[PDB]
RNA sequence: GGCUCUGUGGCGCAAUGGAUAGCGCAUUGGACUUCUAGAGAAAUUCAAAGGUUGUGGGUUCGAGUCCCACCAGAGUC
């Protein structure tokens, strides 16, 4: 059981060991937001500590392989405090179905605020193979404006994307549908 | 040394395949990427300054004489030498100081959970702060005499800047987190009246993501 | 409304004079106020279904998986996943084509 | 209902040398080109917004930064920057780059 | 009038260990993706340049690395 420091809202995990332990074995990624002890005057790569969505943060604690602790004791985050306070929004517990579902079957996510979508998802790893998808999650009877996609499929014909569309039913099952550009 | 690795050695790929030559250049690349976050620093006793932090008073202040420095961060009062958290937070992390705490040493670590409070400066702020100081700008602080929080001086400035009479910045900026609304109009204005007669940058922040708009009015 | 048969003829002229289609009829659908033009691109070839739309319209998801389930109703063919093409016109003629499946099998732009 | 702004649009645009057309493939509302002869083939892709005089306003176009961004992104092969218009206010944003702004 | 700090390719900076001067961003040249020339942000990605280490003296088997003078500019009493 790997321990995760989460506090005022943001999770790091600052063990070089419990890094690699996430990648190999639950296949959840990350972004590193330190800077290089060797090359601390640059901003291509850096270094530990690494940063987790409260998604990966969530998913991590239900299936029982990390333990959270508060800022130096376990903590809960089935209810709403300081240290958690994304327990009670619609838009999380959205974003948080969608993200178990991608990830049972056997995908690789990541955050995709600069091609105007939720998530990426990847084939494999995201060393050595391109982003396939960017996923929208979009609530059930949420009105869809018409100028809105154009723009979105333009920029995945442009950028060799397909788009997702997300809305959980009630029932627990996630529908999935496919939209691209056709040439007629 | 001094040089560093490339993430991906050449182009990426499509579609997997399994064929067992996608599998070997995975591994080549996995191995290479743990041996780069286990490195640590180490410096000589001989160039480190000490320092304290003080909680009480909100500050950072100096037991010997500043370096090179000095000339763009600190400020200085009552014949002390002091620095902002934010400040004495990137020097740390550079290896320019050594910061003790009540005659006990920290770390890296153990300090990220003291000095990174609501009543100081915040992550975002601090990581768009880094993320400006690393590519050789000046920044500073935003004095009135969402809001403004900094000041940015472009990098060609460096060398003959003045602390007591900078002059005109380049722009001032307001960091934002990525999935909040849009400001409405009167927000604008409000924004661009308070800056005055510079250019206002919107700082998004996406989970480690930094991406600069810049609003501009009155195109004809 | 006139605005859906309207741009309907406009599809039609399009798909005869520009793309060269064969035997495009016009079916009604009374339910969900839609109109389909089942047509034929190519003699001894599968069929294809066509929704017109202005930009004007906003479309859910819901209604999405409905016109999914429509088409294939209509096509009859459970061999292969739901899909349909989605035509938007404007005031001078002008037409973009978008094609919406079923599932993900699609990692092309 | 929108038949109104753009009309006012179109004529406020009409009024000078400005030749405007309407574009619906980069999710926008008009293109407007300069002169006669061509010269660039595009100058401005305008995005029509409406307001009322209390600060809320009823938005037809629920803007954020996500679409932001990716209005952006898509007009930069067939623009010369984007162009947000109040019913007048012309307010143009742009991308900021950080690592090309740092010399002259 | 003293005291403290600074001077390296176009810019920011390393060379800690006595070396012989090289990392990043810009500029240049390639390969791919895409659009109606152009654009490219984990659809992007490789390669290369180059320079009185401020100006003179001594110590150095040896000087960016040690001592003095001179020039320039940033704080403080």
């Amino acid at each position: 059981m790997l321990v995760v420091e989460v506090a005022n809202g943001r999770s790091l995990v600052w063990g070089a060991e419990a890094v690699q332990a996430l990648r190999e074995r639950l296949g959840v990624g990350g972004r590193t937001v330190g800077a290089l002890p060797r090359g601390p005057r640059q901003n291509s790569r850096l270094g530990l500590p690494l940063l987790l969505m409260p998604e990966e943060a969530r998913l991590l604690a239900e299936i029982g392989a990390v333990t959270l602790v508060s800022a130096p004791r376990p903590l809960d985050w089935r209810v709403q405090s300081k240290d958690w306070p994304h327990a009670g929004r619609p838009a999380h517990e959205l974003r948080y179905s969608i993200y178990r579902d991608l990830w049972e079957r056997g995908f690789f996510l990541s955050a995709a605020g600069k091609f105007g979508g939720d998530f990426l998802v990847y084939p494999g790893d995201p060393l050595r193979f391109f982003a396939h998808y960017i996923a929208q999650c979009w609530a059930p009877e949420d009105t869809i404006p018409l100028q809105d996609l154009v723009a979105a499929g333009r920029l995945g014909t442009s950028v060799r994307k397909t788009l997702l569309l997300c809305s959980p039913q009630p029932d627990g099952k996630v529908v999935y549908t496919s939209l691209q550009w056709a040439s007629l | 040394s001094q040089k560093l690795p490339q993430r991906s050695h050449g182009p990426k790929d499509f579609l997997p395949d399994g064929s067992a030559a996608q599998a070997e250049r995975l591994r080549r690349c996995r191995e290479e990427l743990w041996q780069l976050l286990a490195e640590q620093r180490v410096e000589r006793l001989g160039s480190l300054v000490a320092a304290e932090w003080r909680p009480e008073e909100g500050f950072v202040e100096l037991k010997s004489p500043a370096g090179k420095f000095w000339q763009t961060m600190g400020f200085s009062e009552q014949g002390r030498q002091r620095l902002h958290p934010e400040e004495a937070l990137y020097l740390l992390e550079c290896g320019s100081i050594h910061l003790f705490h009540q005659d006990l040493p920290l770390s890296i670590q153990e300090a990220y959970q003291l000095l990174l409070t609501d009543h100081t400066v915040t992550f975002l702020q601090y990581q768009v702060f880094s993320h400006l100081k690393r590519l050789g700008y000046v920044v500073r602080r935003f004095q009135p005499s969402l809001e403004i929080i900094f000041d940015v001086y472009q990098a060609d400035a460096v060398a003959t800047f003045r602390k007591n009479n900078p002059g005109k910045p380049y722009a001032r900026m307001c960091i934002s987190g990525f999935d909040e609304p849009v400001p409405d109009l009167c927000s604008l204005k409000r924004l661009s009246y308070q800056s005055g007669d510079v250019p206002l940058i919107f700082a998004l922040v996406d989970h480690g993501d930094i991406s600069f708009y810049s609003f501009r009015d009155f195109t004809l | 409304d006139a605005t859906q048969v309207y741009v309907a003829f406009l599809v039609y002229l399009d798909l005869m004079e520009s793309k060269s289609w064969h035997e495009v009829n016009c079916v009604g659908l009374p339910e969900l106020q839609l109109i389909c033009l089942v047509g034929t691109e190519i003699e001894g070839e599968g069929l294809q279904t066509v929704v017109p739309t202005p930009i004007t319209a906003s479309l859910s998801h819901n209604r999405i998986r409905e016109i999914l389930k429509a088409s294939r109703k209509l096509q009859g063919d459970p061999d292969l996943p739901m899909s349909f093409t989605l035509a938007i016109v404007e005031s001078d003629s002008t037409i973009v084509y978008y094609k919406l499946t079923d599932g993900f099998m699609l990692p092309d732009p | 209902p929108t038949f109104r702004t753009t009309y006012m649009a179109y004529h406020y645009f009409r009024s000078k040398g400005w030749v405007p057309k309407v574009g619906l493939k980069y999710g926008t509302d008009l293109l407007l080109y300069r002169k006669g002869p061509p010269f660039y083939f595009a100058s401005y892709s305008v995005i029509i917004e409406l307001v009322d005089d209390h600060f809320e306003g009823s938005l037809r176009r629920p803007l954020s930064w996500k679409s932001l961004a990716a209005l952006s992104r898509v007009s930069v092969n067939v623009s010369k920057e984007l162009m947000l218009c109040y019913l007048v206010q012309e307010v143009i944003l742009s991308r900021w780059v950080s690592s090309r702004e740092r010399s002259d």
